């Protein structure tokens, strides 16, 4: 299989899912 | 190195500088957590706990040292405690995690650090406490395993 292409896909999927990180609540600590 | 300057300021008490490190590195920490199949109910918490620990440990950190590798050593240890118990799209996310989840632990961690967050082999080796040659070996094994898994699932 084209592992490289899949890993590029995996990177994109996980990143798009992780855009909503909350810096504010971390600062609240 | 922007991180070195920010880390030094954070270590000296500057919470705004620390906030910029969170902005720069938070997405990649959450990406790793998700790659390891940690439930969405726990991802934000792990990421928060990792940064809170990093803040409190900055007193024992030489700011000339690479910040991301140090941060990920904290993060990965917290993730390891959780990922053993991993359970629209995102049916897409579930598929990524389940495929990576079939890799043995050592090769899963190396492929997530290098191919997903984007660390160099020496940086990943530093996070994992491995020789760079060990990392290169595990990457080879991981790619071979993924290729088979993808061949069998297509
Ligand atoms: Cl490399």
């Amino acid at each position: 299989a084209d592992v490289e292409e899949w890993l590029t896909h995996a990177r994109k999927v996980t990143q798009e899912a992780s855009i909503g990180v909350d810096v504010t609540s971390i600062q609240e600590c | 190195d922007a991180d070195r300057i920010l880390a030094a300021q954070a270590a000296s008490g500057n919470q705004r500088a620390f906030g910029q490190l969170v902005a720069r590195h938070g997405v990649a920490l959450a990406q790793a957590a998700r790659s390891f199949g940690i439930p969405e109910t726990d991802v934000d918490d792990v990421v928060q706990d990792t940064f809170v620990a990093a803040w409190h440990a900055l007193d024992d950190f030489d700011p000339d040292r690479p910040f991301r590798a140090w941060l990920f050593r904290i993060g990965l240890n917290k993730m390891r405690d959780l990922y053993r118990f991993r359970r629209a799209a995102r049916l897409e996310l579930a598929r990524v995690a389940s495929t990576l989840g079939k890799l043995d632990t050592g090769s899963r961690e190396v492929i997530v650090l290098t191919a997903i967050v984007g660390m160099s082999q020496p940086e990943a080796a530093a996070v994992l406490g491995l020789s760079v040659k060990a990392v290169e070996g595990r990457i080879g094994r991981a790619r071979a395993k993924l290729s088979a898994l993808l061949d069998a699932d297509s």
